[PDB]
């Protein structure tokens, strides 16, 4: 029924503090614990009179994860759940996942299992990860790998924040990525992905703000999950549990990675103007321009989609909205796949920080899918990769910690047949 | 893929064993096939704990890796066990595994 | 006599709120209240789908399996949903993962135990039993897998009693769900092989029948749901009624099926017309076979005029002439002998009950035979092959023990079901 | 006709004033009070476990035996605590130690004399008696090896008054204490060969019954003695009740032990169902009958399902047909026929009173003498050997005056005792 | 009925005045003695106001025994009660036992005879002592002699602190301990064992405290002995009487020492945290971190263990949550031993010191007893006597106090039959 989370990363906490933020906003509980089963499956009832998280944090530089422990939320977790080593988080995969990285694990897990244990059946872990960083890609790695084995029998969802197509910010960011894919590649079940720069354009475009803090995008993902889980796991028309994502969602094996987007983006101020209807909303699901991912649907095919809408919406409405798509062409879908969509229809509309930029519908599209598309966003981070290895570049900093010469080339092999995948799958009938 | 078994209980002679499925996805090892085991077969008769062994048809030789577990079997479930040994389980017919029988033109 | 209603599923569930919300009204029972019955007609043959325990207390004697509890805790939370037993809900907290697999072979096949034993305990209930209803959808794991097992179960247990089955048939233009005729091939395979009368709805030619038959703009589920229980509450419960010449699931089944497939019907419904307004009142009977037998209107997704028909029964329920009756039947079997097959002289069957449809003057269920049906498991038996052919979504079926031979044992299984079906078309 | 109870050991007198909590009520005695009996029927065979002293004082006819004051000095500063007449105390300050060698041959032997002096008090109290119930657990010192004296004794002092017997035999699964077996196999013996009727109770078929069958969620052990106080009421004091056919102690034996070992029974209580909801009332009787002889719902440990049974003794207590009962019955013997013995036309022993548990419709108490009973002091005695073997914690008993041929002894007969039973199974 | 307490040796007088303190504090008799049967098994109703103690107090120097008879609690003993011997200890056997010890000794026994008698049908002296002391090994040693002879008859569960495993305190420590265990061996019904090492972990993994005083360690171990006496000897939905341990508790005649646990060790200042189940406190007790006693289930088989539990407990969590014990195998019990769980159920919840660092929960699990684990503790405890023996090391210290070569080299072969002992009960089928 529930589904933990383990956030990893500065980013990943940051994010998670913002995801973990929507939801008690949307819950009525305060950032006491207090609210004055249904959700259970993210909140456990401590007793009592509060309620706790559901999840954990895992970073290596305590910095981030402090400053959780000084704002009001501050009261939200328990102060157990928060794994931090004082030592050194360092941008290199390497020494988060092997040398360092590796002393935290057993605790880390310990809770995964400790937490995982006081539920009652549940479903997965809801993992936050940063793709391209040190605590971010390298340890995780190894945590989704540790559950792969410990739960093979559960929900592995991992949701990414894959490295910006062009504003990348660490200088070796595509080591550390092309290696947090491949080593959690055979252990997740389904790798939700959100493209740190493609959200901005959404804060440029849909939007409109020069000037988006780190604490925005966050508020952005930290509405587009608030679809997949919070809601979702909670009571509509038309649930979805987190195992029927990956079913419905993977074709494949490979812990396939499909997109986030959400369709109401429309800053307040904006608040006022007169509603988008049922059938904006879908289409603008299928623009290219707003869909937390530089992955615009250059040729990708889509070849599943989990249309998760929330709010007041007539079932025709969906299943019409989205009969006019099908027959769009121009938005081609795979041929081995004669329907690929699922629809989520939940109940209670969605819910925007109270004084944000988020406009505030009464209605949304948090439509999710894997698209041929990536064969690109992949192939781009894999080239980046290539480049640097070519020479070596920050080779020493890794070998230093515990990797090899093989590690990487064996990694580069590995998605390699990743851009062959993305490939195969689709592109051809 | 896996490896369709039917797992049987020590000591029955009544209970037709229930029907699992075996492989390196779903178990790393004999004792994550044995927990499981614990849930589907839980019982307080023919089975003390619920499910600590899988012993062979006969009884003779229990087993401890997964190599070990062939498609169409059939296994024994043990805790100590003492073996009555308790066969039985029959009869059932092999379908299954596969039927192997089909429908005639009668 | 009497029936067992089975809700498989999440869909064939939340039906079952709908078709037991009806039916109730249609008996006069409150939630937990009894029979405040408008009349003292609807009693004494209630039977058929309650059980006598306390006196004010008649409970539905239905089945409610689902492996995702928030739906049945959705059904039992809501209004009807505290009058039926809890020992009813069957449920598997398991993860009701949307694989036919998933619900049939490997996460289903042990709720199934623990459901058997109640669809015992509510047969072996009283008097003597007739069969059991099924709802469910052939488009996810608790509908056609788990329920499809369900049945098959059943239809070893008393190859007797018969086996009424109410399935929405994968809707065409768009699919709720996407490896869809990976759990309806799966599943109709199971049904022509062990239920004997299946009534297949399409969430989109309610749609159509609903939003230009019923001006309704706004067709939520509840209402596709409130029509198609409509049907199936004509089609049973209402037989279970006294009448000039009244029939019974078997008279039904005796004169349906010309051959043991089993044969899926397409159900609908007389008065049809819009509130307000339509209220026309143009129900002296030829209107009601002026809709019955029209194109649109047909809950199922092929179109009538597009296949002969092998049978057909107007269960009508509203006192009328066997003259005005049996006569209009006639004419409509003259003016469409084109497409009606000839090897049966009189297709028709012509039923009538008397008291009807509560607040209506009269009525008549629909439950036509036709080799239209052929269109569209082709349709479903298509889209299996385009994906098939490339494995698509398998490996959740197969990596939850499955076989590369149990889909292609299905195709062809129902895929031989629509060739057979043409057999007659000519 | 009369009986005297005997709460030996702890347990044996926890659920004395279980027993006595019950049975008063179903007698309405009060603490001190008199007979405040909602009816007059509960007063014209009271006697049977009381006395006349006072006119408002009817005491407990029973013997309240243990080592430890602590506990009887709980069962007497508690609620009924202040009804039994001090002179039936009959405590033994020294050291209960859980030693069955420390209550039957060196601490218990002194206390002893002093007991059967009550005994004897009781015994010659008045009309004519019938004979003396016994509780206590075989897996402690007060209770296997003191209590399993006290019958020693009485069985010599009166071997024509009958002697049932109700024993904890060691729970499987987890057991209450280490030695358990010791204790056991140890008291077992002395059982198979003095008291002529055992009721034998598993704390955790207990559970099992009292959290599935009663959605009981904290089920403490005052709920359990309650449970099983109820069965312990159904069996005697009810037959001592008027009824279309009644039967009595000896009837239950005469009807009940085919082969002189004495055989255990398992006892099984009718209307189980949770408090509010559950109330379904489905108490018509064949409700009863399906309780009754269900696997679950036997007090035992073992599962008749998992051997014949040589008698049986539904012994019902309310207004039915006893043509419903003698009819039932039958069915139930035949689609059974497999597991019931053959030997015997007639295994079941139907028993019928009259009034029933004060505040129900309809029960029925269940007193099986199955063959099933053999998988469980193979338990025990498994549990023996194992630790016999390594003569694990002997050293205190032979430290206590004990024999090394004592506990072979015991082991041997009681194992014997598996076997004989297993000649009936075949 | 009672159980007589002779707390000695200035350690066992620290525990003392410590175990005594919780007492009054959970039974409302203010230091005074005064409070506004039950629990007479360690308290005698002497005068008509007031409750002397039921146990005396024997130190060699005045120091410590002095301590008491200055803070409140001077009220609460007789003047009497508290033996002592101005004289010397020495940190070494022979001495406190032989030559000094011994002169004391008559007047000790005068107490516990004296004692002995004022009260109803005893059951036994709780005896407290510090295994590695001079007054407390030796000394009792004899004392516990001297009882087995006196009373036989009788309980003699001897609540003992063994050397710390790595950081023990006097030099000789092992001279001292393995003289105390193989004079009292042939004496002692059960020895209650809690490790002063392995209890600071306690203090520092589950309640958080670098800054724990002596005056700690001795509020828990007066805490797990409230649970064995105290609330015990006081009615219950179980009982389990002093002579029961011994019985369930002991499989074989060697004076066999179990171990002391206790479930809820949580800081005060978590006090308001969501309480714990009944399932988790059960679970804490199979776990190596929480035992008092650094004897780490390395591979000792349990071979019997008395839950007393206190508070509020339905019989059933408790014969549910065992049950799911019994089949953690990893728990593995002795084979011998069927069934090996001794349930004692109390009513009135624990009682935390008004603002010690002891959370306060309404519910506990003081799980004490034997596993073939000591096989171990007994082991390192041994070898090192070896060492130093194996030069004499201190030695002329004890020569010089009434001792020989045989004493020491005779006690040895003792303890060597202890190793062998706690290896045959176990680790064979
Ligand atoms: N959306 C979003 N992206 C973030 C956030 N914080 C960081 N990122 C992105 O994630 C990556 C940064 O990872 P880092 O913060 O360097 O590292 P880390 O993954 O936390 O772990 P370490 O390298 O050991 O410190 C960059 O691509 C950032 O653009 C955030 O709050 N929100
Ligand atoms: N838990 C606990 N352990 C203590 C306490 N006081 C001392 N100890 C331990 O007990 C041992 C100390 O014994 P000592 O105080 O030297 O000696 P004694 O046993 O009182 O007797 P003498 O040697 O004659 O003074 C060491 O192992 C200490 O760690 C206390 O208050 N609590
Ligand atoms: N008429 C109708 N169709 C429904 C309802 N719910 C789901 N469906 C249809 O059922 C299919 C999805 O299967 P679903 O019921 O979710 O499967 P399950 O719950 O896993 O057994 C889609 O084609 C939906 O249109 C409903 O309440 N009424
Ligand atoms: N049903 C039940 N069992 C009990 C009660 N008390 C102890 N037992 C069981 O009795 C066994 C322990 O023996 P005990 O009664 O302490 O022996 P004694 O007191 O020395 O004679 C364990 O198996 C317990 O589960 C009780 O009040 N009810």
């Amino acid at each position: 029924r529930e589904c933990i989370s383990i956030h990893v990363g500065q980013a990943g906490v940051q994010i998670g503090n913002a995801c973990w933020e929507l939801y008690c906003l949307e819950h009525g509980i305060q950032p006491d614990g207090q609210m004055p089963d249904s959700f259970n499956t993210f909140f456990s009832e401590t007793g009592a009179g509060k309620h706790v998280p559901r999840a954990v944090f895992v970073d290596l530089e305590p910095t981030v994860i402090d400053e959780v422990r000084t704002g009001t939320y501050r009261q939200l977790f328990h102060p157990e759940q928060l794994i931090t080593g004082k030592e050194d988080a360092a941008n290199n995969y390497a020494r988060g996942h092997y040398t360092i990285g590796k002393e935290i694990i057993d605790l880390v897990l310990d809770r995964i299992r400790k937490l995982a244990d006081q539920c009652t059946g549940l479903q997965g872990f809801s993992v936050f990860h940063s793709f391209g960083g040190g605590t971010g890609s390298g340890f995780t790695s190894l945590l989704m790998e540790r559950l792969s084995v410990d739960y093979g029998k559960k929900s592995k969802l991992e949701f990414s924040i894959y490295p910006a197509p062009q504003v990348s910010t660490a200088v070796v960011e595509p080591y550390n990525s092309i290696l947090t894919t491949h080593t959690t590649l055979e252990h997740s079940d389904c790798a939700f992905m959100v493209d740190n720069e493609a959200i901005y354009d959404i804060c440029r475009r849909n939007l409109d703000i020069e000037r988006p803090t780190y604490t925005n995008l966050n508020r952005l993902i930290g509405q587009i999950v608030s679809s997949i889980t919070a809601s979702l796991r909670f009571d509509g028309a038309l649930n979805v549990d987190l195992t029927e994502f990956q079913t419905n969602l993977v074709p494949y094996p490979r812990g396939h990675f499909p997109l986030a987007t959400y369709a109401p983006v429309i800053s307040a101020e904006k608040a006022y103007h007169e509603q988008l209807s049922v059938a904006e909303i879908t289409n603008a699901c299928f623009e290219p321009a707003n869909q937390m991912v530089k992955c615009d649907p250059r040729h990708g095919k889509y070849m599943a989609c989990c249309l998760l809408y929330r709010g007041d919406v007539v079932p025709k409405d969906v299943n019409a909205a989205i009969a006019t798509i099908k027959t769009k062409r121009t938005i081609q879908f795979v041929d081995w796949c004669p329907t690929g969509f699922k629809v989520g229809i939940n109940y209670e509309p969605p819910t925007v920080v109270p004084g944000g930029d988020l406009a505030k519908v009464q209605r949304a599209v948090c439509m999710l899918s894997n698209t041929t598309a990536i064969a690109e966003a992949w192939a781009r981070l894999d080239h980046k990769f290539d480049l640097m290895y070519a020479k070596r570049a920050f080779v020493h900093w890794y070998v230093g910690e515990g990797m090899e010469e093989g590690e990487f080339s064996e990694a580069r092999e590995d998605m390699a047949a990743l851009e062959k995948d993305y490939e195969e799958v689709g592109v051809d009938s | 893929k896996a490896k369709k078994v039917r797992f049987y209980r020590n000591g029955d002679r009544y209970f037709k064993g229930i029907v699992y499925a075996v492989s390196s996805d779903r178990f790393r090892s004999f004792d994550a096939l044995l927990a499981d085991l614990t849930r589907s077969l839980s019982d307080n008769i023919n089975l003390p704990q619920g499910v600590r062994y899988i012993y062979t048809i006969d009884g003779s030789r229990k087993i401890g890796s997964m190599d070990e577990l062939e498609e169409g079997e059939s296994y024994v479930c043990s805790s100590d066990n003492f073996f009555k040994k308790v066969e039985y389980t029959k009869n059932v017919n092999p379908n299954w595994s596969v039927n192997v029988k089909t429908s005639a033109n009668m | 006599r009497e029936i067992v209603h089975i809700q498989a599923g999440q869909c064939g569930n939340q039906i079952g709120a709908k078709f037991w919300e009806v039916i109730s009204d249609e008996h006069g029972i409150d939630p937990t209240g009894s029979y405040h019955g408008d009349s003292d007609l609807q009693l004494e043959r209630i039977n058929v789908y309650y059980n006598e325990a306390a006196g004010n207390k008649y409970v539905p004697r239905a089945i409610l399996v689902d492996l995702e509890p928030g739906t049945m805790d959705s059904v039992r939370s809501g209004p009807f949903g505290q009058i039926f037993r809890p020992d009813n809900f069957v449920f598997g907290q398991s993860g009701a993962g949307n694989n036919w697999a998933k619900g049939h072979y490997t996460e289903g096949a042990e709720l199934v135990d623990s459901v058997l034993d109640v669809v015992r305990k509510e047969s072996e209930s009283c008097d003597c039993l007739q069969g059991f209803q099924l709802t469910h959808s052939l488009g996810g794991g608790t509908g056609s897998g788990m329920g499809t097992l369900l049945i098959s179960k059943i239809r070893e247990e008393y190859p007797d009693r018969i086996m009424n089955t109410f399935s929405v048939v994968p809707s065409p233009k768009v699919s709720d769900t996407v490896v869809e005729p990976y759990n309806a091939t799966l599943s109709v395979h199971q049904l022509v092989e062990n239920t004997d009368e299946t009534y297949c709805i399409d969430n989109e030619a309610l749609y159509d029948i609903c939003f230009r038959t019923l001006k309704l703009t706004t067709p939520t589920y509840g209402d596709l749901n409130h029509l198609v229980s409509a049907t199936m509450s004509g089609v049973t419960t209402c037989l279970r009624f006294p009448g000039q010449l009244n029939a019974d699931l078997r008279k039904l089944a005796v004169n349906m099926v010309p051959f043991p497939r089993l044969h899926f019907f397409m159900p609908g419904f007389a008065p049809l017309t819009s509130r307000g307004s339509q209220q026309y009142r143009a129900l002296t009977v030829p209107e009601l076979t002026q809709q019955m037998f029209d194109a649109k209107n047909m809950m199922a997704a092929c179109d009538p005029r597009h296949g002969r028909y092998l049978t057909v029964a107007a269960v009508f329920r509203g006192r009328m002439s066997m003259k005005e009756v049996d006569e209009q039947m006639l004419n409509v079997q003259n003016k469409n002998s084109s497409y009606f097959v000839e090897w049966i002289p009189n297709n028709v069957k012509t039923a009538v009950c008397d008291i009807p449809p509560r607040g209506l003057k009269m009525s008549a269920t629909f439950i036509g035979n036709s080799t239209a049906i052929q269109e569209l498991f082709k349709r479903i038996s298509e889209q299996f092959t385009a994906m098939f052919r490339r494995k698509a979504f398998l490996h959740w079926y197969t990596g939850e023990g499955m076989d590369e031979m149990e889909f292609t044992e299905a195709e062809s299984n129902m895929n031989d079901l629509v060739s057979e079906y043409q057999q007659y078309q000519d």
